[PDB]
């Protein structure tokens, strides 16, 4: 597998977005994957609604700004048979009522592909070979809402108790050597001020940290 | 698990 | 107008880019508005070769890595009947000799539009209607160098002696009100570790601040 | 007034 992955580089990632006061990180994880799935598929890159999945997935087991779960976003976005653009249907960070229309869908999905729970490798590989990849991570301490840059390492971190979904869309290392200072690249959905520049490297192959390989998975389109 | 908020 | 536009979202405007120790900063922004407008025209977004200009844009006025001007890069493309996709002309950075191939040309442009000088509500129709629009700046200030975040505002900013091209990818505003705390989204060329993942919000409404409506252009597709 | 090229 290539020593550095970065689909920011290849067309496949909308720029940082910011779900404010609202639990909707999950809609958020979800839409950068089926993004970079759709991109993959047509050439086209075109941002997705989070608002159309915070108001009309209640049915598949989401609960909006009171969280939810990627998984459910991707089933949601089957079993409809279609997801507006953002343009079409804004984001507000509010629970609100269902305006979804088939005219301004410009995604599609049959289901969902699983990592391998637990395994970073399993992970590196997906990523490296299919695209930007949806995951939970447990971002339920100080140091991760005032990070600003650097490998993140949090020695209280959980891999089992994950509160947050972000995308991985690619790794790399710092320094030289390839196989030190490893880390992942994660869009986070907290805005471009945050991180300084809304990403954040998450400590690669130091078991699991913060759960980024726990609950991987992508759109199937 | 719990909600992804 | 729209009360905020990003391009990026809608697939005109491909990934950061780095002119490195060239003065080619023109030649990017001129690539980045005809990337945008043959997205427009066609629905296929595909890198322009910077190179192409550097190289081959002497007799229309520009100076390679000594600097250029957009509406001159324009000039070339449509007296050269063609521009090269960035995968067959590469960048390097140095001044070479002129290798355009009409066969590997991917753009064409009949002249240029220019936006009224000075107006800040004409850039902002541009943009709202055209696609992503050239633009000069200065950006001749260690605050431009090493900004992050936030919108961008330097009391030295020249409105009239500008140093640098840029694109204008859209525009936006913080908060609630769309009539205050507005920003210009703008695309840099100076790789994505620069700024915010590359870009600025640079601020709108504020006097023609940093000069970027003072030269702005699209190229006619 | 100066005529910078756009580096
Ligand atoms: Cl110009």
């Amino acid at each position: 597998l290539p020593k550095s992955v970065d689909w920011r580089k290849k067309g496949y990632v909308t720029p940082v977005k910011n779900q404010k006061q609202c639990g909707s990180a999950w809609a958020f994880s979800a839409t950068g994957a089926l993004e970079g799935q759709m991109f993959r598929k047509t050439g086209k890159l075109v941002s997705l609604s989070e608002q159309n999945l915070v108001d009309c997935s209640r049915p598949q087991g989401n609960q909006g700004c009171n969280g939810g779960f990627m998984a459910r976003a991707f089933q949601y976005v089957k079993e409809n048979g279609g997801l507006d653009s953002e343009e079409s249907y804004p984001y507000v960070a509010v629970d609100e009522i269902c305006k979804y229309r088939p005219e301004n869908s410009v995604a599609q999905d049959t289901g969902f592909t699983v990592v391998a729970p637990g395994k970073e490798k399993a992970l590196m590989k997906a990523v490296a070979t299919v695209g930007p990849i949806s995951v939970a991570m447990d971002a339920g301490h100080s140091s991760f809402q005032f990070y600003k840059s650097g490998i993140y390492f949090e020695p209280d971190c959980s891999s089992k108790n994950l509160d947050h979904g972000v995308l991985v869309v690619g790794y790399g290392f710092e320094g030289a050597n390839s196989q030190n200072s490893k880390y992942w690249l994660v869009k986070n959905s907290w805005g471009p001020e945050w991180g300084s520049n809304g990403y954040v490297k998450i400590a690669k192959d130091k078991n699991n940290h913060c759960g980024i390989a726990t609950a991987a998975s992508y759109p199937n389109v | 698990c719990k909600k992804k908020k």
